[PDB]
């Protein structure tokens, strides 16, 4: 679980991205399709060609779910229940390919902020984005 | 995995806009901070206390750079990752104890490191042409894991 | 990849002593109850939607024939253990997409199974031997992973 | 985290242990060194050889924090931080250790109680002990 310092990084981190969170997650669902193509096979109804308009309007949903889940810290299973329900019961995605968006996604953070991307700030985002994974991922 | 050649002029290329000490030296540390069980293989290099500790070790920098030289030296022999990281694979396994899930671990922050030095450089093409140089890496530092 | 023969022996003396299609069967139904997200790749399958289905479910018992079958096959050839799977890595990797850390997985349940049938006889050798059986077919599940 | 279900099948399963519980986490401990010899290493100063007083003794400690974790599983940040400081903070375990190990258990309890390992109580005790794994794991 998170610290206290990992609570405060992941909101100071995620106060630096503001309306900047709607295109990283579009980024980085573009970064885990070009590098993880078998993860396309989650979204077959999708286009998934770079700067198709279905990945960046969905990039801006899970960037709201990522800074409603930023603000939620102490209790993340019931602020995503209903996103858990998605991803887990009727989706039933492999938690592995939650690694391989986290790991997009911090490349895009990497990308974009780099004075702002710490080492300390990288570390408590990864862990931010292993709790996340761990909620969405359970109880099918 | 084989890379086209499309693929090698992009590693390559943007290899040879990075300086490697850097990102070796950059990667080992952020292995150690993200991952601190890391640190338990590194008890002679002192101070791993907190992520300023870690950035700071010069040890650490000198342990970067010559896994960046390694690592280098497969970027020269992509289709001979095998037999150029036989001699550290097997160092690793018998008598390191380095568990193989972690060889991927540091491999994932040679990428990152490499997009917080280039910035839109590092393109997404250009992620999924070092994702495969890593992902070879850490295949060929573990088979000889018996 | 390679055991001893005392291993080599404790698992072939084992398997004799139970009945592989109730080891498929479990250990088939095990994974698809304890690590549910397997399910997705059995939708062909009907109702896997608790534990009590998934044992009850007739096509998972079938196809856990195939699975222990083919795991069957892997215990006559230790030594060529990559050749005989080379099919099916070929099958999970290129048309399934399976996720090779899954192969681990279900050689757990087999593992767990084991345990479950046997009792006292499946002594921490009897398994130290079989956990490099699951190991090795697992890695040979996932050489064309690329 | 858990679900009601997974909480009400621990309680039942570890209720359904008993006594055995310190027998079950030394066998564990035996079958973790057996099987994966490097595990080993995290014990250079206990004597480690087949049924061995220090590894028995130990397996009751191992034993009594589980049944701990049993009846806390609503806090088991709070009922193992002073675990977790041992682990991650002393000892610095690797996380896949904390998988070998777990599995282990489960080949014990499978071993021991047939009647009483149903596929359901496996999948709440494989949560179960992941629980237990990311708080020992974690730093935090
Ligand atoms: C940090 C991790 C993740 C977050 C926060 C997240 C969030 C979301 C959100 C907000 C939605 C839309 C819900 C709605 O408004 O109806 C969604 C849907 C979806 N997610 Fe994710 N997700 C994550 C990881 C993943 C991963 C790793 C995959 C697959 C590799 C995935 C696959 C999907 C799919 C297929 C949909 C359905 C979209 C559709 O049917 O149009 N998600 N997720
Ligand atoms: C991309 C992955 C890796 C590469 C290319 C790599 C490469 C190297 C190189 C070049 C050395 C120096 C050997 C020598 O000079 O004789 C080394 C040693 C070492 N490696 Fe790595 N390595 C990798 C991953 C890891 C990981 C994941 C760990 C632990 C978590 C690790 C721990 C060590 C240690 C402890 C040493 C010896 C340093 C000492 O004893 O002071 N390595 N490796
Ligand atoms: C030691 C591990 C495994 C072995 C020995 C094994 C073996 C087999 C065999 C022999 C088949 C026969 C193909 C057919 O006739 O349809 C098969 C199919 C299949 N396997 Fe496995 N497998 C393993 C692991 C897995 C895992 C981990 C998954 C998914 C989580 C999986 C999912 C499937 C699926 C979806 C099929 C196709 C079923 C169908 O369409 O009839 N397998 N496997
Ligand atoms: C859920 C799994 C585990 C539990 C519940 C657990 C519990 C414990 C407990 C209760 C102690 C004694 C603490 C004290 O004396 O106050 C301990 C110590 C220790 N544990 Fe674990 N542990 C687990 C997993 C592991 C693993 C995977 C390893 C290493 C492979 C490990 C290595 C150690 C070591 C080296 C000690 C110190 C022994 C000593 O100095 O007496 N533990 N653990």
């Amino acid at each position: 679980v998170l610290s206290a310092d990992d609570k405060a990084n992941i909101k100071a981190a995620w106060g630096k991205i503001g309306g900047h969170g709607a295109e990283y997650g579009a980024e980085a669902l573009e970064r885990m399709f070009c590098s993880f193509p078998t993860t396309k096979t989650y979204f077959p109804h999708f286009d998934v060609s770079p700067g198709s308009a279905q990945v960046k309007g969905h990039g801006a949903k899970v960037a709201g779910a990522l800074a409603t889940a930023a603000s939620h810290l102490d209790d993340l299973p019931a602020a995503l229940s209903a996103l858990s329900d998605l991803h887990a019961h009727k989706l039933r995605v492999d938690p592995v390919n939650f690694k391989l968006l986290s790991h997009c996604l911090l490349v895009t953070l990497a990308a974009h902020h780099p004075a702002e991307f710490t080492p300390a700030v990288h570390a408590s985002l990864d862990k931010f984005l292993a709790s996340v994974s761990t909620v969405l991922t359970s109880k099918y | 995995v084989h890379l086209t050649d499309a693929e090698k002029a992009l590693v390559t290329g943007l290899w040879g806009k990075v300086k490697p000490e850097e990102i070796g030296g950059e990667a080992l540390g952020r292995l150690l901070a993200v991952y601190p069980w890391t640190q338990r293989f590194f008890d002679s290099f002192g101070d791993l206390s907190s992520a300023s500790a870690i950035m700071g070790n010069a040890k650490v920098k000198g342990h970067g750079k010559k896994v960046i030289d390694s690592f280098g030296e497969g970027l020269k022999h992509l289709d001979n990752l095998k037999g150029t990281f036989a001699s550290l694979s097997e160092l690793h396994c018998d008598k390191l104890h380095v568990d193989p899930e972690n060889f991927k671990l540091l491999g994932n922050m040679i990428v990152i490191v490499m997009a917080h030095h280039l910035g839109k450089d590092f393109t997404p093409a250009a992620q999924a042409a070092y994702q495969k140089v890593v992902a070879g890496v850490a295949t060929a530092l573990a088979h000889k894991y018996h």
